[PDB]
This record gives C-alpha cells, structure tokens and sequence, in this order.
C-alpha cells in the first residue's frame, strides 16, 4: 500500500526483500511530507542556489551550428558544484535523510561521481557517509576515490560478482537491509524500487524547469527537442519532466551504443535489452538469455548502470519520448568538437547527447530546429581517456 | 502434491521439529553437489531448501555469495539446476524440496513457465527472495496453479496486517526470519519470536521454519520450544563446503556430522 | 603620453622596448573606448552570464566556524567556467582584441590555467591562440597542456632561462614585439606594463561587485575583511576593487610563504622581495642581490609569478591593504579542512587565502568578524599533489 | 669624455662608416671574452657594444639568449663585467664602449650609482633595452650627470614626435632599428630608412648606427649609403662564438675574418 503509484505502466515496482519494505514506505511518506513542507523546500532551494550554484547557464553554441538551420543550446549542469548534475538530488536526499532523523548515508557508485556527490552532500550536512564501489571500479577511479576520502566518506570496495556498479548496488542493499533504522540509502539514479525513481526525478526537475524559462526568455518559444544521455536516467528525466506535458517538445534519450549495437558491447538496455526484475524494479536490463544480470559497456564510465529508470521505459512505450544510441566514436567526435569550437570540455557521458544533436543537425542541415542538449557534466575527468585513445591513433 | 503437509503431520505425530538444510545447487560442482544433497538427506534432513545460482544475490551474505560464485565457476546454469532437481526427486519421492530464487530467474522467461517447470521436476515450494507480499500476486497465483507452495518471509517486527497477509498468501511453510540483514551464520537472532509464532498460528498460517543465523543444535531445539515447526540452516552448511573444498570426502563427513547433530536437536 | 595614469604611486609604468609602445598605446585607447561603449559592455556581460556562469555563488561556511564568532563566506569563483576566476578577464581581453581587429592571441602560462582560459576564450571567439609555457612547466602540467590543445591552441615550450613562467613571459613579449600588428598579448595577471594592471582589474572587478551585493543581501552590512591569495594579483584586485573606497573593509592579500619566509623558499615578493624593473613594470620582485630575476616557490603551482601587480604594492604602501603570507603546510591544512567540513575542494592557490581566514578565526575565536575569502578556483587539479604529500606522511 | 664625437669626426674626415660589433661580456668565459674583444678591436672594430648577462633578456632572440646562458654557465656577474670593462679601457684608451643593459640591472642598486660606476670604468654610453623614451628621464639624467651618453632606439616607423624626442634625449649615437621583433642575424630589414635618417639629421640627433639583422658586408655599405653613420652587428658575431666553442683558436680567427670584412665595407 503506498501513497504514490510505484509503477509507470508496467515498469517499476518495489521488488525488495520484505525486510526492506518498511524503509521504503517510511521514505515515501517522508518525501510526500517534505514536498508539501515550505521550510524543506526553502532549505533545498537555498543549498541549490548558494552552495551548488543554481540556476545553471543555458549556453547557445553558434560556432557549432554555423551554416545550418539548427540553433543549439547546452544546459550547463557542468557548471554545477561537483561538475555534474548528480549534486542536485544528493542535496535533496540528504535533507530527506535528516528529516527522517537519520545520521548515516549509504551510497553506491560506478565511475565515482555519485560517490563524490554523496560524500560532498554528507560533509556539508553532517552525515556519516559510506560508499560501495566495485573493486574493478575502485582500481580505475583512483582520483574519485581519493576525493571521497578527503571529504570524510568511507569507501568500501566490493569484490563480489563482476566487482563493478551492479555489485556495489547489491552491497548497498544488503547493508541497508540491516541498518535502515539509522542509515538512509542515497541511491544514485532515477531507478531502483519506488519511491526512488519518483524522488530522483523530482529532485532533478529544476534542470528542465530552468531550461524552459531560459529558452522562453531567449527564443520566445519552447524547444523542438531536448536531448539527454541515459545511464540510469536521472539527468534525462530531470531535463524531460517539466516538458512532458508540452506535447510539441520532443524528448530524446541517448543510451551508449559502445562498440556498436550489433557487437553486443553496448549499454543500451532500454532499446536493446530485455525487461527483467532486479535492483528493486521491473525494467529493461542487460542480461543473459538465462536471466543473469550483465554489465553495460561504454567508453564513458558513468553510463554503466545495466538497466534504466522505469519512467523512461514507460515514456518510450507510449511514444512520448524517443530513445536512440550513440557509439564510442561518435561520442568522442562530439567531445572533440565541443572543445575546439566552444571551449567547453564535456563529460563523455554528456558527449553522447551532444553527438546525437550533431547528427540531427548534420543529417538535415536545412531543417529549422531548436535543440537543447543537457550537458550533464564537465569532462576534465575524461582527458586521459580521450588522450590515450587519440594516441592509439595519432 | 502434499509433501510439506505430510511431513509436518508426521513430525507432529512424533512431537518433533523439522531440520531443513540449505545449499546452493551445483556448489562446488554438479556431481559433488548431488553427493552433498544425498548426504544431507541420509544424515537426517527433513526437507531441503536449494538455491539456484544467480548473478546478484542481494539478500545473501558473503558465505552464500561465494557459494553462488563457486557454482558459476563450475558453469552451473538454471537449466542444469532443473536437471539436478529432477534426479534428486527421482531418488527421494517424499522429501519436500523448496527453491530459493531471485525474481529475475523466475520472471525471465515467463513466471507461469517457471512454475510449470518446478511442478514438472517435482519441486514443492518456491521462496522468491526479492518479491515482497506487495508484489507477490502473479508469483503466488502461478505457484498455486502449478501445485507449488509460494513461501513468504515474515520479518521479526512484522505488523498485524503483514502477518495476516503472510498467513493468507503462503503455503507449505512460513519462513520466520530471525533478524534483519542478509543470510549469514555468524549473527544470531536477538528477537523473542514467540509472539509472531502465536499470531501466525492464530491466522492459520503455514507452519513456521525459523531461519537466518541458525548454526548450532541449541538453536534448533529453541525454535521448536518457542513454537516453530522447525528451523533452516544454510550459511553454516555452506561454510562446511567452503572449508573442505580440497577434500570432498572430509566435506561429506563433516556435513553428515553437522546435519546429524542439528536433526538430533529437533527430536522429542 | 597616455590616457590613463600608468602608475600606482611609484609602482607600474611601461618598461618595454620602444618598439612595443605603440601596441600599448593602441590597447589603452581601445580599452578606454570599450569601457564607454555600451555594446561592448553588453557583449561582455552576456558571455559572463550565459557562457561563464556569472554571477557566482557566495557560500556561508557554518561548519568551519562553529563555536567561534567568525562568520565566513566564500566567493565561489571555483564554480566559474574553467574552474578559476581567470575566465572573466580573458573573455574581456578577447573582446578587446576583436575590437582592435586582431585575429591572433599570444598568452603565457605557468601552472597552465591561464593557458586553458586563454585557449577557451579564443576557441569561443574565433581567435587563433598560441601559448608560451616554460618547458619545466610543460612537463609537470601535462593535463592542462592537453586541454589547451583539445581547444585548438598552439602550445610552445620555452627552454630558455629557468624554463618556467618568467621565461614564458619573456617569450610572449619577444613574439609580440614582432607580431603586434596582428596579435593581441593576452597577459595573465594584473601586472606587466600599463595598461594591463588596469585592464585586468577592471575585467575582474565583478568579483567584488557581486560579493558586495551578496553580502549586503545576506548580512545587511559590508564584510570586516575580504581575503584573497596573491600570485600576480588578479583575483585579489578583482575582489578588492569595489571595496577600496569602503574604508571599514579590510583588504588582505595572501602571498605563498612556501617552506617558510626565513628559508628563502617562498613566493612573497610584495613583503619579502625588493623593488625592481622587469616584465614591463616597476614592482617588488624575487631577485638575487645583483638583480637577476628568480622564481617564486610554492606548493601551489599557480602562485608562481615572481613579482606582484603594482596596484597591490601601492595599496600596501599607503596601508589601505595588508599583505601576509601562508606556508605550504598551512595551505594544505586549509585544503583538507574545506574538503572535510564543507564538501568543497579548493585550489591550493585559494587555500592560502582560506588558511589565513582560519588563523584569523582560530587565533581570536571570540572576536566577532565577518570575513569573505575569494575562492579563486577549484582544487580537482591538486588532488594528486595533496595525495602524494599525505602519502609521504601516511 | 668625447669618445663617440671624436670617433665620428675622425671617420667623417675619412668618408668612412663605423662598424661596431656586439658581444656579451663573459661569453663563453671571462678570459676568452677578453681575447674575443681584443681580436674584434685589432680586426678593425670602431667601437664596441657590450652586453651584461641578464636572467631575462626580453628583447633578444635565441642567439643572444644563448650568449647570456653561456656567460651564466661561467658564473659571470655584473661586478665581474665591470672589472672586465676597466681592463678593456685600460688597454684601449679611445675606442668608444657602449653597454647594452636591461633596466633591472641599472636600477638594482641605484640608477645614479650604476652610471657613476660606468663613468669610473670608462664606459661611454648605455642603451637600456626596456626603457622607452617615455620612462627614460631618471636614466638619461643620471647618464648625463656622469658623462655617459644615453642611447635610444628609433623604431623604423617612428612618428615625428618620437623622432624629435629621440633626437633631443640621446647622445653619442642613435640606435636605428632595422625592423620590429628582437635581436637576430637571420632576419634582414625590409624598410627604407633614408627618411628616418634625414629627419634625425634635421633634428640634430646623434649619428645613426643601424642595427638588427646586420650580418654581411653589403649591409654595412648600404647603411652608410643610406646616410647612417655606421652599423652594429651582434647576433652574427655571437654565432661565430657559438659555432666555435670547441676551438678557441678557430673562434678568434673566424671573428677576425668577419670583423675585417665588415669593417672593410665601411671604407670610402
Ligand atoms: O543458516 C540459516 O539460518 C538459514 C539462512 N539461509 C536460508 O534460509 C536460505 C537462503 C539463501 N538465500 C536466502 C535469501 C532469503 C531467505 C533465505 C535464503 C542463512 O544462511 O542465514
Ligand atoms: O646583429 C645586429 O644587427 C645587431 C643586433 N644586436 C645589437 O645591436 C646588440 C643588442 C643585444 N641585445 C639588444 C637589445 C636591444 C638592442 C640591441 C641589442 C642584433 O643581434 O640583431
Ligand atoms: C552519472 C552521470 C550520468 C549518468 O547517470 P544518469 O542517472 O543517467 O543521469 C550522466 N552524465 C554525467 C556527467 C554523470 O555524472
Ligand atoms: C592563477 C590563479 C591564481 C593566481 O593568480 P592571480 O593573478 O594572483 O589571481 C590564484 N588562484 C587560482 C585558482 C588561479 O588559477
Ligand atoms: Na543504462
Ligand atoms: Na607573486
């Protein structure tokens, strides 16, 4: 029994062991209460403005679109404190945890950004934060691991399974199954059991709210389409939410195509996976034919969640949003293009969204279109990866 | 069939509790696992709880995490587990056999198809670890259409509404959880369970088997004294496997000794 | 003959070879013209807002000051595009270069940030940018060098002299001596020959203007003191300018004390150097007794300019601003403290300013004081340095 | 003293231009540098322009950057340069000696003190490379109080006001710059300088010596034909040093040959 619907059509739900249901119901009730509580809202707004740096800029990219009839803006979540959009919702969830009287935070992370975000929010707000991270990811994300530690968080490598993000997701849930009376699980994307897909969208929807006000200010109308990469689905649903009822606005989600869909080495479960039940929800999953969960593959380490938020699978099924994929090489070309032509180094995650907008432009250069790409993060962190690849080439 | 009902009736006629070991099918390989299972039965197991190896067992502690890893190291698949189950049933016609599953493996290729396969091989119950009662409907319905008892976990603080639902929805036995957290042998349960047990009887729930942290004979006799119909031990059994990988013979002997002592604690 | 005074008291001037004087006079005239030109001002404001992300937040740090009567705010230049305040003035200078009809940018850099900033501004604004950087600094700033290149700039190592920032400063001037008709020299701090100290202050003064509005909004009065680190002097004069006439506001500049002033291994020429003439200006310099220019030493690579802007030497001489120093270990402790208690990783440059504010607080914990530290940049770039030191310790 | 005036008078009586080589004092060491300088004089130098090694010679191209580096490699300091200058003057009483300085070295320990030291060792002029006429006042005043000619550079596009100031402020000779950029032997000057030269004479400026890119005898005779009083060659001389570091003897012979040919080009 819940206050809010845990499903988006057939997708979502609360598939957790019975012992965790009270934790979920408590969190849902606290969230509903907080959303009507003007003091909570003012406190969240204050941190987002004076700590995180909201609102973020909406930047027009005329050098990129020159000679075409595309006008492109980038929503600058790369300028948010922490360098990625994840900061919005961890501040919100930290406040929820405090509203419930909890003093401890558990979080999982793959590429490290969610760990950094949850560690910063925890440091600012007086919470004791412990982070689970697959040991293969610890090894390849030494910088982020040290940032988490400088920020006081405990980082716990996970050696089970494939020792990457899904295994850290499992470990966070195991720990919470025993510590929910004192700890809040600060889940890192718009996925997992209700109420997380709903909370994470609502604590990211300022991205699209600001984008709408900003584009009306600058262009006097809504975008023809808003475009965002989809790892687990939070930055994209944050951009899309406020436009869902604006039926003229296309919502395009971009999953990692990796080495190419036909190779099987990709991270696009929404369009190329198979619905399953795992991590507390029913949703499309990367999985073997027998039902074992598998990893997502991308040149971008943060598009690693091997499933996708249930609201995206629902918006896709009713045809309100469209989902496509972009390969490693397309994402790399977009990363290079933005650096050279706009002086902005984008996260390789976000470069997947930009790459799809560039194809929309270049495929049909005389189509008049106003596009916004959610630039979910900055790409300082990707400089070595990009360097070494281009070195393998020249 | 009526295997659990027959069992519990028999044990009640002897004023005896059930002792039910758990192992992961195929740990540490298929042939050894079949030998382990026959040894558990010969040593006195009243029923079996059997895990199908899954990639992401998010309700299990390290011991059973590792059982799953060993089984995957041997290439064990769900289809191979179903072949094992068929052979175990062919050898042992009355002992009740319950599976411990994660949802994806049941939903994977159709929930109704999974329960129909369970019925075909002669499985008696299925506990899906990550399906709470709130999400259980298609699972319990398919179970019951195929003569499989759907088993539910009753947490030690379960409220009344939850007790009533667990009573109404489960069949075969009620899994009475000793404590929060995940499977593990080391952490013993600090909760008086007499109340949940009485309330379960009041609501005509399936007989309770206590599980989580059940690692010694005295806990078996205590569960029975508190009014439970028996107890399940898994991590403790799996640790015997883990400790004896290099000597299959000693592994079977230590399993035999442990099961024998646990089952002896359940007798009037 | 000039339009504006090239001196701040005895300090400043235009000590360049005669062949460069026309370039300076042209730049001064263009700057005076631009400052009265509302279209230039609107264009600069638009880039600072929608490209760079101004205004930046002013963050109160209550966790740091708990239990004392200090209230501390940080001006968040770490949230500016590029991660440091240098972005403000390179956008302004790029517009000046375009106003003068120039298509090429020359810039020097030490730690790399000025190179990155000048490369981004050049990429956005269609200018061909070449950067000089001492070869010792190229070797130790591989990340920044690659960012410059991804942004289209040419990076030219300088092997002369000590192969660090001063030698790159020389090389930029040599090149400009021959190419000023087509290239603008985008100098990286509030120093060098007039009119640069004046242009760079004016193109950074929004930091203090915003700080003043923000602190009046939040506290209803001006700060007791504003505190900023001093490498060459730009972030500090940007913070201080708008408060110079507010006589109650203390202006505290913090130079790098390195291993300690008495060791001689520091970067504090203003208080511990000797006035000399070099890089086009008369100002306090790190120099031998015979007059050879020497390097500044700091744990922070960006406080490397071996002199200091002439306006700072002037504000110090009349006693309107005070200048102090902070050692490597004090800066490191402040870096650790901000990470753990506020979830913000500050540049080690900026950590020198924070460290001095923390001493003001801890030395006199019951003195009532409202302080602003200019957090000139983010410290992602310093994570390895800090790690390796703490590793040398545990 | 009146060394430049005496020189120019003498050369005019012979319808001859001045040929003035530049080297950095102490490159590649003090003893060799003194030998280099005596060789330049014996080979026909009419005056000398001498650089004091400075850490940051921001008006010099690589050739002279490297001369400074070699001199610093030999530990050369300004005090040692002043000892060298004294000895050179003691050997050669009439040849005019000009220093090429950067401002910090002059201002370092007092501008007036620097000019007084120049007068004590018998230096005739000082060109401070990074002091434009706009900043020159304390420099020219101290120079003139100590009987030192302050030398100014006249850029090839100099406007009229600049020409008048260079005429009014300089003494000894006017340094007539061939081109923009920094010192170097390779880049020859593409500017007609006849006009600047005439305007300088009109304003009674000190006689013009053309410099920057002066590397061959034909440029010496061309400067004289354009109306300049002579020419200065530095990078070309310094490259002879750089090329012959391993053979001091061959270094002196090649310097002798080059200076002889350059000076021959200046004769009527
Ligand atoms: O030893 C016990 O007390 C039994 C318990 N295990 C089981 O009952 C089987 C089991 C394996 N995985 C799960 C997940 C949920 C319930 C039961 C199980 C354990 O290992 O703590
Ligand atoms: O060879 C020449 O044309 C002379 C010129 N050099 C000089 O006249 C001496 C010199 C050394 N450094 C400077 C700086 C400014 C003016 C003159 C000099 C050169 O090397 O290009
Ligand atoms: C985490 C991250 C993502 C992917 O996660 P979503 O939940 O799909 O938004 C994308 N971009 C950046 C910069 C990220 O840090
Ligand atoms: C460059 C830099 C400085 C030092 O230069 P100033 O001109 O003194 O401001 C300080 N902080 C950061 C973050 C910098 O990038
Ligand atoms: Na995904
Ligand atoms: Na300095």
């Amino acid at each position: 029994t819940t206050l809010l619907n845990p499903y988006f059509g057939e997708f979502g739900g609360m598939y957790v062991p019975q012992i965790l249901m009270p934790a979920l119901n408590q969190l849902e009730e606290a969230f509903v209460s907080a959303q009507k509580d003007p003091e909570f809202q003012a406190q969240f707004a204050d941190l987002l403005k004076n700590y995180a740096g909201r609102p973020t800029a909406l930047t027009k990219c005329q050098n990129i679109t020159a000679g075409t009839r595309t006008t492109l803006y980038l929503k600058r979540e790369d300028l948010l404190h922490g360098g990625a959009h994840k900061t919005n919702q961890v501040l919100g969830q930290a406040l929820l945890a405090k509203r419930m009287g909890k003093s401890e935070i558990i979080a999982e992370t793959g590429a490290g950004q969610h760990g950094v975000a949850s560690a910063l929010a925890s440091a600012l707000l007086g919470l004791k934060c412990r982070i689970y991270m697959g040991a293969k990811d610890v090894e390849r994300q030494s910088p982020n691991v040290f940032r988490m530690r400088l920020m006081g968080a405990e980082v716990i490598p996970v050696h089970s399974g494939s020792a990457t993000l899904k295994d850290a997701c499992n470990e966070a849930l195991r720990d919470w199954s025993g510590s929910y009376e004192t700890a809040h699980y600060m889940l890192g994307t718009a996925a997992g059991p209700h109420p997380y897909p709903t909370i994470v969208r609502e604590f990211q929807r300022m991205i699209g709210e600001e984008t709408k006000a900003q584009i009306l200010d600058k262009e006097g109308r809504l975008p023809d389409a808003v475009i965002a990469c989809v790892g687990g689905g939070s930055n994209a649903i944050g951009m899309f939410a406020d436009f869902i009822n604006d039926t003229s606005v296309g919502l395009i989600g971009v999953e990692p195509g990796g080495h190419g869909i036909e190779t099987g080495e990709h991270g696009a479960p929404l369009k190329h996976g198979r619905v399953g039940i795992y991590f507390g929800m029913k949703a499309p999953m990367m999985q073997t034919a027998d039902g074992q969960i598998e990893e997502s593959y991308s040149i971008s380490a943060g598009l690693d969640f091997p499933s996708v938020g249930p609201q995206h699978a629902y918006l896709n099924s009713i045809g309100r949003a469209d989902y496509v994929s972009i390969t490693d090489d397309e994402a790399l070309e977009a990363f290079k293009t933005l650096c050279r032509h706009e002086g902005i180094i984008p996260a390789l995650e976000s470069s997947h969204a930009l790459a799809h907008a560039l194809k929309m432009m270049r495929e049909q250069p005389e189509k008049e279109q106003l596009l916004v790409v959610n630039l979910s993060g900055r790409g300082d962190k990707d400089i070595f990866t990009v360097h070494d690849i281009l070195k393998a080439r020249g | 069939m009526e295997r659990y009902e027959n069992l519990f009736a028999q044990l009640n006629d002897r004023r005896e509790g059930a002792f039910v070991p758990f192992v992961t099918l195929g740990d540490p390989g298929i042939e050894q696992s079949l030998k382990i299972i026959d040894t558990l039965i010969d040593a006195g197991a009243d029923a079996l709880e059997l895990g199908v190896p899954f990639s992401d067992p998010l309700a299990d502690g390290p011991t059973i995490q590792n059982a799953n890893l060993r089984a995957f190291a041997a290439g064990v698949t769900p289809a191979q587990c179903f072949e094992m189950l068929a052979l175990i049933r062919e050898k042992h016609p009355t002992i009740p056999i319950g599976l411990l599953m994660y949802a994806n493996l049941v939903f994977n290729n159709g929930i109704d198809a999974f329960y129909a396969r369970c019925e075909q091989v002669g499985v008696d119950s299925v506990l899906v670890a990550d399906v709470p009662v709130e999400e259980s409907a298609p699972f319990r319905q398919a179970a019951l259409r195929h003569n499989i008892a759907p088993i539910f976990i009753c947490p030690p603080n379960a409220d009344d509404d939850l007790l009533r639902q667990v009573a109404s929805y489960g069949r075969g036995y009620t899994y009475l959880l000793s404590r929060s957290g995940v499977t593990g042998a080391e952490n013993r349960g600090a909760l008086p369970l007499h109340h949940l047990i009485e309330k379960l009887k009041e609501y005509h729930a399936a007989p309770a088997l206590q599980g989580f942290g059940i690692s010694s004979p005295e806990q078996v006799s205590a569960a029975v004294r508190a009014g439970a119909a028996g107890a399940i031990s898994g991590s403790a059994i799996v640790k015997i496997i883990e400790k004896n990988l290099a000597s299959p013979k000693q592994m079977l002997a230590e399993l035999r000794s442990f099961v024998s002592a646990m089952k002896a604690a359940s007798r009037a």
